């Protein structure tokens, strides 16, 4: 029931197209609802005054039925306003908005088109098959502090690897993956084993 | 509900349909202590305006 | 329904843009996404 | 209850997910022996988080997922003759 | 007066000159914005009129109006309750604060839940909630309770989800973002201890890491500071 | 009952002894004819915005 | 002054002299008994929907 | 006597729904804002400028 939203687009158009025909058949303390009833039995003269209740309650209707679209559509629109929003950037792009372009991490974007919508297929990631694992902030090795470049500093307990954050990718750590900034002593948590020359 | 919705077939859900309720028990009425009649119909009949 | 609605002054205007127009717009919208990705987007 | 007296529906303890909001935490759902139950609902599943201030998890794998969303484009244009509707 | 503009600095370009800092000052702000109103009922022909039938028939040459009325304010409660549902069903699960509080130094407790108070809201929140009131008209005196103003088919309808419910809901935002960082909003949670997840929010705003680990002391007092000075402000009467 | 119109054959199933048929709004979109009894459509004719 | 409500009782003390008070509303909350001379206050039941 | 009563009360019905609605509105798109800010400021950090 996901096109329940666009269902209401219909309901609340024919729900109110609904009512004002039934407003015509109101009679706002006049003689009679319809029009020309009142014209075949009575002079103007005393025909006015029936059609004086009759229109001001027709009148008032009718400027009560569009007011209702004033703020539907408005709504409408500014929905319409975030949905060009992402058919600029989800769907043209690949965009860092967390659960703007749908939950999980966003590949890309595809367009449905629906009567009054479009539907939206935002692709995303989701990862699996999770492991605890030990991690460490910073490693010096031989004395010097030692930073990730990329990724985390990560180990099984036999070894200290590295892998990326997304996604477990053991590697071994290397001067390469891995800047050297200053020396262990503010660090806590640091990890005192080798860093590899290639 | 089928009234207030207009239609035979009513779907799920929560429908506040009747906005009624307020009931009529006993009547008090509560005049005050007064029993003398009062000079208000005989002052039409007669002679002297 | 719709001829009742008519006759009480009430009319229903159509889009501009029919949804085939709409469907050739998206199909072309998803061409693109998959042969030119995103660079189409931002240029050629 | 706190939104008034409900009646016609069960009143059970279990926690579920919200069919039919009622009103002050309260929700509503037709249980299978078909009856209408009324329920204090459910926030969601409780996940104990077992934080290490050295250990981390990291997956593994993954699930790449097409999540289906909808939006509205348009209202009906839908106008009228004016004094026709008035008067014919 | 005339306004004052702003305080004015030509700021000295040069074309081979340039300003890099060599410390900073970690802040935080507050921003408050609503949600979703009271929500309100109202009968027609309570309102109009005391309990007059002819009051009705009258109203029957009109029509019913004011059941479209009746549909426009069953539209707003609907939407109040939507609105809520947008702004706190964001998450999935009930994440569980862990009982031994280490955070590097980083004191919370502030904007922790108070188990203390059967009201689980934090104290800043307690003090919030202290701070905003319905002490504006005799209206709301005993329309913020069930007994009522009598005012004819006017009702003041209370909201399916509660404080203690939404204060459960953002404790399990708090606990979420503070044990699994931005994780858990991708799919399911993943823990991580505070240091790499803030100096990646180092690289977040593009600077590197180390400088976190030399200086985290330094903005484990600046954090704390910097939620004292809220509370103050809190405590005032901005 | 006065008014203007196109004259049609409403050729449909009818209520025996009333002349009119009404819509949602009540007007006679069908009437049966007092002189030979034959149920017309009386319809308004072709209008519109323009 | 008629109408339908709910009768209650009164112990909160105004002045002496006259016979109602009324709301914001213009509508009487609180009235006079004519012979014993004391208020009973007007509360309804059941207003509101299902 | 009834009916300018009658349309006076309606008449303030129909001025505070469209009162309300346009308090819906607004509310309603402070709502959508702060649903956004929570979503991208709280569950992620954000690049965007102030
Ligand atoms: C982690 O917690 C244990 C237990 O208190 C402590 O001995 C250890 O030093 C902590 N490690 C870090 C890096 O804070
Ligand atoms: C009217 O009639 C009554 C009795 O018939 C009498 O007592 C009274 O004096 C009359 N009114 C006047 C003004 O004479
Ligand atoms: C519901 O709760 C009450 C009190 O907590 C308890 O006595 C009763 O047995 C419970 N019923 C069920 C079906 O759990
Ligand atoms: C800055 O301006 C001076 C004046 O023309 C020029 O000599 C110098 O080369 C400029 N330096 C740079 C870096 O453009
Ligand atoms: C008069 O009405 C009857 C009833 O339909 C019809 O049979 C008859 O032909 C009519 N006569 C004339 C002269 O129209
Ligand atoms: C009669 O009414 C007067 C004024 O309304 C009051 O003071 C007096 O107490 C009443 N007497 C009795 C017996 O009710």
């Amino acid at each position: 029931s996901a096109l329940g939203k666009l269902q209401d687009v219909v309901n609340q158009n024919a729900q109110a197209l609904n009512t004002l025909v039934k407003q015509l058949s109101s009679n706002f303390g006049a003689i009679s609802s319809v029009l020309n009833d009142i014209l075949s039995r009575l002079d103007k003269v005393e025909a006015e005054v029936q059609i004086d209740r009759l229109i001001t309650g027709r009148l008032q209707s009718l400027q009560t039925y569009v007011t209702q679209q004033l703020i539907r559509a408005a709504e409408i629109r500014a929905s319409a306003n975030l949905a060009a929003t992402k058919m600029s950037e989800c769907v043209l792009g690949q965009s860092k908005r967390v659960d703007f372009c749908g939950k999980g991490y966003h590949l890309m974007s595809f367009p449905q088109s629906a009567p009054h919508g479009v539907v939206f297929l935002h692709v995303t990631y989701v990862p699996a098959q999770e492991k605890n694992f030990t991690t460490a902030p910073a490693i010096c090795h031989d004395g010097k502090a030692h930073f990730p470049r990329e990724g985390v500093f990560v180990s099984n307990g036999t070894h200290w690897f590295v892998t990326q954050r997304n996604f477990y990718e053991p590697q071994i750590i290397t001067t390469d993956n891995t800047f050297v900034s200053g020396n262990c002593d503010v660090v806590i948590g640091i990890v005192n084993n080798t860093v590899y020359d290639p | 509900t089928k009234c207030t919705l207009k239609s035979f077939t009513v779907e799920k859900g929560i429908y506040q349909t009747s906005n009624f309720r307020v009931q009529p028990t006993e009547s008090i009425v509560r005049f005050p202590n007064i029993t003398n009649l009062c000079p208000f119909g005989e002052v039409f009949n007669a002679t002297r305006f | 329904l719709i001829c009742a609605q008519k006759f009480n002054g009430l009319t229903v205007l159509p889009p501009l843009l029919t949804d085939e127009m709409i469907a050739q717009y998206t199909s072309a919208l998803l061409a693109g996404t998959i042969t030119s990705g995103w660079t189409f987007g931002a240029g050629a | 209850t706190r939104a008034g007296c409900l009646i016609g529906a069960e009143h059970v303890n279990n926690s579920y997910e919200c069919d039919i909001p009622i009103g002050a935490g309260i929700c509503a759902s037709y249980q299978t022996s078909q009856s209408i139950i009324a329920y204090t609902m459910s926030l969601g599943v409780e996940n104990s988080v077992a934080y290490s201030n050295n250990s981390i998890a990291i997956p593994t794998n993954f699930t790449i997922s097409v999540t289906t969303e909808i939006l509205p484009v348009s209202m009906t244009k839908t106008s009228v003759d004016c004094t026709m509707y008035i008067c014919g | 007066y005339t306004m004052s503009l702003g305080v004015e600095n030509s700021v000295a370009y040069s074309n081979n000159s340039i300003a890099i800092p060599t410390n900073f000052t970690i802040s935080v702000t507050t921003e408050i914005l609503p949600v979703s109103m009271t929500k309100t009922s109202v009968d027609c022909t309570m309102y109009i009129c005391g309990d007059s039938t002819e009051c009705s028939n009258l109203l029957l040459q009109y029509g019913s109006f004011c059941t479209q009325l009746n549909r426009a304010l069953t539209g707003i409660a609907v939407e109040q309750d939507k609105n809520t549902q947008e702004v706190f069903a964001q998450v999935k699960q009930i994440y569980k604060t862990p009982p031994i509080k280490d955070f590097g130094g980083f004191n919370f407790s502030q904007i922790l839940p108070d188990p203390s108070k059967p009201s689980k809201r934090s104290f800043i929140e307690d003090l919030l909630f202290n701070k905003v009131t319905l002490a504006d008209a005799g209206f709301i005196k005993q329309y913020g309770d069930c007994l009522g103003d009598i005012f004819n088919g006017l009702t003041v309808l209370p909201p399916l989800l509660t404080d203690e419910m939404i204060a459960q809901y953002t404790s399990a935002l708090l606990a979420g973002t503070i044990t699994s960082g931005w994780t858990f909003g991708a799919g399911a949670a993943l823990q991580i201890p505070f240091a790499m997840q803030m100096a990646y929010r180092f690289n977040g705003i593009g600077v590197t890491q180390n400088v976190l680990y030399e200086n985290q002391k330094l903005i484990a007092n600046q954090f704390n500071s910097a939620i004292g000075k809220i509370q103050d402000s809190l405590s005032s009467t901005a | 009952l006065t008014g203007t119109g196109v004259l049609t054959e409403s050729n449909k199933k009818f209520l025996p002894f009333q002349q009119f048929g009404r819509d949602i709004a009540d007007t006679t979109d069908a009437v049966r004819d007092p002189q030979t009894l034959e149920i017309l459509d009386i319809t308004p004719c072709s209008f519109g915005g323009v």
